[PDB]
């Protein structure tokens, strides 16, 4: 059995434009546990991300967070993209700061 | 610490 | 029967490469292996889980390498042997890890500065006291192996071309001849009682068989004296 | 390193150990007899107490000693015995120092008595044989280069349930025979 | 009361690629605070909490043993269980295990769990009696025979009870300003229009701590379980969480929408709505 990633992509704290923050991107609830997962300013890689350690849940659906420091502004855009097995494309999510 | 697990 | 380890005996010289053979039980997947000398805990050394080392802390150095290929058999591998080396290394097989341990008989292993002095024994059937047969009716015989080196040896009786461990001892260890330092010859006895009905009917038959453990075709010989290979030393006597 | 027990058969042997290490998952008794392998039986951090057959286990987890407890003590419990821990549930036992238990028999008839004992063959050593004497005798070491003893040992003859002990003297010199040959062992005075 | 230990345990097969693969991840409750990684340059064990970093090596050098055995028992469990299950050498297949301990208010284990999965679904499990194990399938059923001749739940429960236990208190003691501490959410209610229609508004729990909350949208006081969308709670990234909850209205409905939030460290469940 094989489930396809959850992907909500946020920041740590409330969008201040101009502000040093923190952009998360939160894969969770997929299995196998061999996930791509790039952070996009628009649309290109963001090359200084780092993640969580791996690990599942109560149900052994893995989990893992990529985040990254950056200012956010008010036009450049913010995206997590994601390859899981599960996705026949690669899954571009744009950052919301309204989530 | 932590546990080391039996075989199988 | 259970987890076989071999050779059960080896006896080399300095810088020499040995290699300890064990087979454990079916199924097991952790194999340890162990070491102990002369009246101490058996000391950890490595401990497999099924075809690979799980731990290797008891491992005293580079020379000491283990294996275990297939997964069952295992193979331990000493290199520029030393006197310090001199032990017996013990096999053992758990299920699954830890819980109950069940060892090999073992490999007795001495490592000797030269093969120079390696003896085996004189053997010496002694006959029983009739001031014995007398005043308790039974004969006692006494074997006396003398002079012989390592002590590696095994005393078996018997009794007319079959063994019997009844009525028999040995003594649990040798001791020195020349008790002044560790490299002495070395004496070890052992006693068998029967009734004077048995000693006296004359047409039994008594072998004190001593087994010695020394060397193999794989060792030299630069010597004059009859050198020293792996065999047995017997002594017989018969019925009055 | 915790000593030698020698027993009275029939009566009970107790022996102790104790480990160092931070907890044990389990604790393992195991007997190592003559050249031979070694053997089990075994109590968890969590239960205070365990009996198998004649054995009766004991842990105690604030002193990290056990007491391993030998019910009738018989012949064939002669061996050394060794504690096991498993060090931290992780799976390598850890062995220690132990305890050398002899159990030797009440003889009930001593007939104290040293032989000479002749070689077939050649008009060779005298050897000198104390044997049938009580199991409370012991035999001590002999300070001279030519005298020296085997140490008391026991034999069974399982057909006619009789059990002896028996330790030898050997020389190769005329400075000795029998009555010489034990002048360090404390001895019962018995033939010759 | 309720505090816990749990490790998390990952090893998988590359065939293709490379060596199995194993990686372990301890928590206290809802903190992270240890790591092993079999990939490394050389494999070692590594803090996560500023307050574990307080251990002597001894520590280190003990779990980086247990994980280095742990890492050959599942480069040969893979193996086992491609042989148990008619499976190839040419797929890859994982295995996972969750075990911990709960302690209670007092500090005696509360709960203990031990629990393997392969490959997604579960495998053999321990029971609440810490003696018998539920068993998944067939294959898990020589393992459970396995290991009842092994006594393998006793060993499980020994340790449980003992070296977790009298850990996990060793910790919750050194990093008790993190780990006993309950950061209770703040929360603020926010105004979004998808018409004049119809607009929907938004229950903002940040930055608290443990993960467990509850945002429930009540119409009038009532559940609305239906009508409400909410996301998992989510990690902030420093140790604290968020979670978020919305629902779609007509307009002019506000104040009858009372947002009720529960947490560990709140005082009274705050109900609230909100506007300019």
């Amino acid at each position: 059995i094989q489930r396809t990633p959850k992907i909500q992509v946020y920041s740590r704290h409330p969008a201040e434009n101009g502000k040093s923050n923190f952009l998360n991107c939160y894969v969770s609830g997929f299995h196998p546990s061999d996930i791509e997962v790039d952070l996009l300013k628009n649309g290109e890689r963001i090359e200084k991300v780092e993640h969580s350690d791996l690990s599942f849940s109560k149900d052994w659906s893995f989990y893992l967070l990529y985040y990254t420091e950056f200012t956010p502004t008010e036009k450049d855009e913010y995206a997590c993209r994601v390859n899981h097995v599960t996705l026949s494309q690669p899954k571009i999510v744009k950052w919301d700061r309204d989530m | 610490t932590a546990f080391t697990i039996p075989s199988i | 029967a259970g987890v076989s380890q071999t050779p059960s005996n080896k006896v080399t010289e300095k810088g020499k490469y040995v290699e300890l053979r064990c087979d454990p039980i079916s199924g097991h997947t952790a194999l340890y292996w162990y070491r102990q000398s002369l009246g101490q805990g058996p000391e950890f050394l490595i401990y497999f889980q099924g075809t690979g080392a799980a731990d290797d802390s008891g491992l005293p150095n580079d020379r000491f390498f283990a294996v275990r290929p297939e997964g069952s058999v295992s193979t331990l591998k000493i290199q520029r042997t030393e006197r310090g080396d001199s032990a017996v290394y013990l096999c053992a097989s758990s299920l699954t890890g830890g819980g109950e341990l069940f060892f090999g008989e073992g490999s007795r292993l001495t490592v000797l500065e030269d093969l120079k002095n390696v003896f085996p024994p004189e053997v010496a059937v002694f006959e029983p006291s009739e001031a014995e047969i007398s005043h308790t009716q039974k004969a006692t015989l006494v074997c006396l192996a003398t002079g012989f080196y390592p002590d590696h040896v095994e005393l078996s009786w018997w009794v007319n071309g079959k063994e019997v461990h009844s009525g028999v001892c040995t003594d649990p260890q040798p001791l020195k001849e020349q008790p002044a330092l560790n490299d002495s010859r070395y004496a070890l006895s052992s006693r068998l009682r029967v009734s004077a009905t048995f000693w006296q009917d004359p047409r039994n038959h008594f072998r004190c068989q001593v087994q010695f453990y020394g060397l193999s075709e794989n060792d030299e010989w630069t010597q004059d004296r009859a050198k020293p290979v792996t065999q047995i030393v017997s002594a017989e006597a018969w019925g009055r | 390193d915790p000593q030698a027990l020698s027993i009275q058969e029939g009566e009970n042997a107790t022996m102790n150990c104790s480990y160092k290490t931070s907890i044990n998952n389990l604790q393992w008794y195991r007997q190592n007899s003559g050249r031979g392998l070694v053997h089990l039986i075994l109590i968890r951090s969590n239960e205070r107490e365990k009996h198998s057959g004649r054995l009766r286990v004991t842990l105690d987890t604030s002193k990290k000693s056990s007491s391993l407890l030998i019910t009738a003590s018989r012949a064939a419990d002669t061996a050394s015995y060794f504690c096991a821990t498993d060090d931290d549930s992780a799976r390598q036992l850890t062995f220690g120092s132990g305890t050398q238990l002899t159990v030797l028999p009440d003889i009930q008839n001593p007939d104290p008595a040293v032989y000479q004992l002749r070689d077939s063959k050649s008009s060779d050593k005298s050897v000198c044989l104390f044997t049938d004497f009580d199991s409370q005798t012991n035999v001590s070491q002999s300070k001279d280069s030519d005298v020296y003893i085997t140490d008391k040992c026991v034999l069974d003859m399982r057909s006619m349930d009789f059990k002896s002990n028996s330790a030898v003297a050997w020389s190769n010199k005329s400075d000795f025979a029998c009555a010489n040959a034990f002048n360090n062992s404390i001895i019962p005075e018995d033939t010759f | 009361g309720s505090h816990s230990m749990r490790y998390f345990y990952t090893a998988m097969s590359r065939p293709g690629r490379g060596e199995p693969r194993f990686i372990a991840v301890g928590y206290v409750d809802d903190t992270q605070f240890v790591r092993f990684d079999s990939d490394a340059a050389s494999p070692r064990t590594e803090p996560r909490a500023p307050w574990i970093e307080q251990e002597g090596p001894e520590y280190w050098d003990r779990n980086t043993q247990i994980f280095k055995t742990n890492t050959q028992t599942y480069r040969e469990n893979l193996r086992i269980a491609l042989r148990y299950y008619n499976q190839s050498e040419a797929g890859s297949h994982t295995w996972q295990t969750m075990y911990g301990c709960d302690v209670g208010p007092d500090g005696r284990l509360l709960r203990g769990h031990n629990q393997y999965a392969y490959d997604g679904k579960d495998y053999i499990a321990l029971n609440e009696d810490l003696s018998s194990w539920t068993a998944a399938d067939t294959a898990a059923q020589i393992t459970q025979r396995k290991w009842e001749a092994a006594r393998e739940a006793e060993q499980l429960r020994a340790y449980l009870e003992g070296l977790c236990v009298e850990w996990l208190r060793r910790h919750l003691e050194n990093g008790k300003e993190t780990l006993q501490r309950a950061d209770p959410p703040k929360t603020h209610v926010t105004h979004h229009p998808v018409s004049d229609h119809e607009a929907t508004l938004r229950c903002w729990a940040l930055g608290f701590y443990p993960a467990e909350i509850t945002l429930t949208w009540q119409r009038d006081g009532e559940d609305q379980t239906q009508d409400t969308e909410l996301v998992e709670t989510r990690p902030a990234g420093d140790r604290t969480f968020q979670k978020w909850a919305a629902v779609v209205v007509p307009s002019g409905e506000e104040q009858r929408y009372t947002c009720h939030v529960q947490h560990e460290g709140l005082p009274k469940p705050l109900t609230l709505r909100w506007e300019p």
